[PDB]
């Protein structure tokens, strides 16, 4: 997922 | 599906084609990593090294040497065959079979790299090296260059120019070939099947990690042994933690569970997120938030095509989100004013899309604010979501709700192809799926 | 089962009890490890750090300070709570809840360790540090000591004595408490259940990794998310590769499959190996080798008790092995002469046992040639095996056979308790199990 | 397994 | 005068006498240092290494091994004799002559240290190492300890205890033997003769560096090739810069010149400071400041004896200074109040004394605020001074005056012996000296 | 003589002129070096840094930024002015006066380099850095590049191309400007005067270091505080040790003394070697060897001119040497055969010439075997010599003789200019000089 | 000189 | 001197  | 030897050759040639004459590109393999004491984590090859070889061993270095526009040769440094080491830590390729197996002109023992590398760089004008990528690689490269710099009395010369090949190689990885798209397509299928399993197995009373177990097993049944990233199974308030990996809680009737999981097939990443009711039935409050997220995804899926950008589609998503949040009373005020204020920020605090490939958060230049124009061949995720904190100052029924729905797509000539649509996302379809599975 | 807060306290006190007055012990947590680009492997806490805290976060340091025989206090350095970081990378303990949660006297932010550590060491005579264990820890410790050494004008003094606490802490880990034995006992049960599953699911045509999938899932069903080491599923000639982890081949009717897999429950390792026929029926040749290995294990299980040693029991195993190999014609000559020549070496090239605990190959002094006398509380594996190379110069029917049978035991007052006997190992019992499972 |  | 082989033996034995049984002390030589490109600065042996050997070569390591209270042996690691290297970079001692020359039991080639050191440490309980002193030493020591720690299967054990020998060795250096006092005494004579030369050669129009030249040459005439620290020749306002080393200005008639210079004889430091008029005649203003500094020195020379401390004598100096400054109008107010306020601080901002030995600022514990009680054998400097900034808010005639007068003394049974009184410091004597020299 | 601000500007512009558009060159100052404990060696600025600034401080970095062919600016990083630090360790330039003093566009504090450097490199395509030159520089540069590489979300980009500026800058240094030639000319004069002094002061009974003292003092009298390299005074057999620096022996009547010493004037090196009789009178044996060396030098001085090479002139020297050695019976056989066998090698084992400049062994490409064609502006040494070992198998009268005669020359349009001919080298002239000096 |  |  959510861009780290 | 998979990557052919021919493809690996094409990639190397495509990199060489962009290299200056009289130069060499050095691509190092990933080092082994300790998990605890003398035990190691399952090996994971460096993505860029893999991209050019599909070779899964550590202590290996690919050297691409370009003499001129029509002449270039390759040298692979890899572990020598050792009867002892192999009877213990698995079979090794060795120098003899390497040339044919990996399609390289020559293969030398990694143990001799410090005695051979400087000889391969001697006389060249440019060396392409990803400095800072790995400490061991830098030692080897710096050591070789120093020998050349200090060996004038032995007629040695070191290339004075060092260029980072990451920008060029990642730009290549940004555009998938038909073979890659086929593999990613299979990755999406496998990942989708896993998410369908999780939805069908879910029951109140089970723990979050149990769904993780079902997912990983489904990956494994289809040949994808490892996930492309640590699985996320956040039920209830855990759904508000973007990278919640503990997956240690009992799933409760009445809560939603957010699952973000993806397999790694032939080195490529699948990346799907599906949020659904633990008891198989969305409540009104859950549906009201879910619908906003689903509309965001469906609209984005319709908009993504060559010519637009992640930034532009994101604008449409923000409008959809702010509008829906205002209608529900979670946000108050004029839609356009709220938009100009990024009033959605507290509930959607991450990006809508990221490149996808050999790395779940794939390489490639996004452009300022991810404004880069999309072209065919680019692969990306579409993952809108809304996360309302347990203590958010909004109507009680929305507090503690975390929802994200994510699909993987590949930009085509006229639009895009959804690689993960084989796992349902429409509420009525999710409930039907679960109800059907619960008759057992 | 699990480890209580009281136990963690006892362990810390047991270490402090052995420390000199006016000293401090520094125990660092394991650093996060990259799997690829911006993705990390699931976190694994350093075993020794875990042993004293059961705290699963990186960037944490336990400081045990001993003033004298009746006075000592503790200071924990750990990540500060951050609304942003947590909404992303999971919840953090923080300084406020740490003291109560982990039973420590004081908790400071890891971000301030370089400003606080030297103050805690100032004036002490001895510092216990596992030098070389972690590069980041050494930087922190060396930096603190240098400030003290160079701060005479500020009235600072650095402890001139540095002692490695690994020998003492590992000696402690070598002897399990009742709580630990209870946890290891559960680890053995879970691991055994997994091996039973693999045997019941195995069918010709399935791939090695498929059994890996069944095993990992069974671990997960019982609360053991990760294996204690990379699973080994070697069928056919792959069984001759001691640490074969590829598990990439199709299991063939007629071959044996060697499975070495163990779960990690509450930080503790299970470690079982079972070899069985892919088609559920041992051939005569397979049985002849299996029997020798099983007798080795059963005899060893009877011999292990306080007073003996791994070296001594190994002697009995070597005799059993050489004798059986001679009867089969794999070895030729006088049993005793062959023994004195270690003629079994080509077929059994590893040890019979290793300590077992927070690490599959647990810490603890073995003594020269593993001659240390066994005492109650020690936990170890019993894993004889015979591996006949595909090209070994022996009767054709034995070439390419790899067999290992491994159980985990805990030495008791009068003998030992087998923690993994709940999964069958006698040939007739293995076949019965598989036949019963195949009626479905 | 086998001591490494 | 010099240090005898016997003395070197005594020192080693004195260190061994304080070491635990079953331990080894590792003392490394100083590494060579680059001045520019391929040219090096004249070699300077590490003081502590020198103290135990008097051996002036790099890449050398002294290993003192203590078996028990009556058994201990030594091993020296040093450069092997090489016909080539020597015909170029000077003669080397080598392994053959080392034992007899340096009085060590055994000598091995430095090139083999990594293959030999771990063998010498194997089985010991304690290793004395000055960690952090030299990067190359730490690599060697850490490498040896790691081999022992990881070599249990080869029956190797590493000493778990590491102790910094600097505190103990420096405490030894703090007390000079009769031989050392004799050498320091000669160092003082040589340094004094140099300062007398400078005073006799000084003439308006000459540059500061010219006096530096006279001084260094005088050092050289008596066998002291190098200064113990960079020479300071500050005339005029340059005298207010404590470590002014540029010495680039033309000395002007009317100004004072402050010279702080010391030779290095047989490794020991001389350290004298004399301030005098460039034109050989003190002005009234210069005399008024000089007298205060001279009284400070003369009183201190009378007070220093066993039983007192640097802190205590400093108190007397501060009183003398504050009183004199008040009488001149540089300070205003009550003497005692001004003292309690350290009102002298702006004009005397450094310490009155520092240990003196193999290092100009010698090793040894000073105690809080340099309160340690003085005992016979300690060698220290006595250097009061007053520095009035060019822009200080005091009567114009005092601005830009920098004066320091420094002597070296050794504490005796009843008081102290001035090692540098052979160069005048009383104003009338300084003028007489210069007038006499100017008749030529 | 000296280097003007204009010249420094010209040099910077000459480097910028060769740099690509959109790039920056980073030139770091030399770090301070410890002599012992808290004392440092007199500071020596990095030659390349000095070449572009003439600035003698550590912790300084020159940044030359090129926008395009007609636009470029400079930024200097240097120590900030600090009242405390300066009252102690000398005056600092600071940021305020730097721009005017050093002719740079902007000056920032070195303490802020890590916060400023990446901003200066952001957006550029190329960075010129001498990687590996200094560890501290590499840390700073690598740190800046990493910030740019990881700051895409902040719109930062790192130059992907790194080029070592050493080859280009050293090629510049290889050709001296008229100003440099004037300074080197003065360096030669000063050095020559020193060698004349040594010859006039030499007397049997004096020690080698005594002549070193006379030489260093003469350097100092003319404004050259430090030697460009460690002085060599080898009398008797010590003359056979090429870099004999001990200079610890008593010079004996009957022996020759070889003195190789050079001053460092305004950063430039003088480099002269003169061998003469300790008692002022050459013996027949000494003369026979001396003549061969002198002829080698005189012929070389006649041959050196544009168009020839060091390799070619060396060939003539080898012939002269082999011929003379055969006539004396030191070598036996056919001259041409002996030449083809390099039979002179045992007696002349080093090169005839080396570049001379800011470093005694100056930078600059020599070409294979030093075959590079000489051009006007190049400065080099001419130093033939013959060294006959004490145990060489030749007529007794030649054993233990070491002779070298070295001059410094600058290649001119039609030949060369000898910068060090002001100190005699013809035997009759050397004896006359010494006899004249001995009448006192 | 002065203690550094 | 002699090239080192
Ligand atoms: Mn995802
Ligand atoms: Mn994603
Ligand atoms: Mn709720
Ligand atoms: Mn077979
Ligand atoms: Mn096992
Ligand atoms: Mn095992
Ligand atoms: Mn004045
Ligand atoms: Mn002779
Ligand atoms: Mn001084
Ligand atoms: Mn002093
Ligand atoms: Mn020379
Ligand atoms: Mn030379």
């Amino acid at each position: 997922x959510p861009p780290a | 599906s998979e990557i052919s030897r021919q493809e690996f050759q094409r990639r190397r040639q495509a990199l060489v084609e962009q290299m200056q004459p009289g130069s060499a590109a050095l691509i190092f393999a990933a080092p082994e990593v300790t998990r605890s004491a003398d035990s190691e984590y399952p090996y994971r090859q460096n993505s860029d090294f893999w991209y050019f070889t599909g070779f899964n061993e550590p202590e290996a270095v690919l050297v691409l040497i370009k003499s001129d526009d029509t002449h270039n040769h390759s040298v692979l440094f890899n572990r020598v065959r050792d009867l002892t080491a192999e009877i213990w830590f698995g079979r090794r390729l060795g120098q003899d079979a390497a040339p044919e197996k990996l399609g390289v002109d020559r293969a030398l023992a990694f143990s001799e790299i410090n005695q051979q590398l400087y000889q391969l760089l001697n006389g060249l004008d440019v060396v392409y090296h990803a400095q800072g990528e790995y400490a061991y690689a830098d030692v080897i490269v710096n050591s070789a260059l120093e020998k050349l710099r200090k060996g004038s009395r032995q007629n040695l010369t070191a290339p004075a120019t060092m260029i980072d090949w990451r920008p060029v190689v990642h730009e290549m990885r940004l555009f998938k070939s038909p073979e890659e798209i086929a593999v990613l397509r299979r990755a999406g299928e496998i990942t989708a099947m896993a998410h369908t399993r999780a939805m069908e197995k879910c029951r109140p009373g089970m723990f979050e990690y149990h769904l993780e177990g079902e997912i990983h097993h489904e990956f494994n049944r289809h040949g994808a042994r490892y996930p492309s990233y640590n699985t996320i199974v956040g039920s209830g308030e855990n759904g508000c933690i973007l990278h919640y990996t503990e997956n240690e809680c009992e799933m409760r009737d009445g809560d939603l569970v957010l699952i973000d999981a993806g397999c790694e097939y032939k080195g490529y990443a699948g990346d799907i997120t599906r949020t659904f009711p633990v008891n198989g039935k969305f409540t009104q409050a859950q549906r009201e938030i879910y619908d906003i997220v689903l509309e965001s995804l469906e609209t984005s899926l319709r908009l993504y095509r060559p010519g637009t950008s992640i930034l532009e589609v994101t604008g449409e998503v923000v409008r959809i989100m702010v509008s829906g949040l205002v209608k529900l009373g979670i946000l108050k005020g004029d839609v356009d004013e709220l938009i100009a204020q990024n009033a959605h920020r507290p509930f959607f605090m991450h990006g809508l899309s990221h490149w996808l490939g050999l790395d779940v958060h794939d390489v490639g230049v996004y452009g300022q604010d991810r404004s880069r124009i999309l072209e065919p061949g680019m692969v990306l995720t579409v993952e809108p979501g809304l996360y309302i904190a347990p203590d958010a100052e909004v109507p009680e029924q929305y507090r503690g709700i975390g929802i994200r729905i994510e699909d993987d797509i590949v930009i085509t000539e006229t639009g895009n192809e959804n690689l993960t649509a084989s796992v349902v996302k429409k509420p009525e379809e999710i409930e039907a799926l679960m109800v059907a599975a619960r008759k057992q």
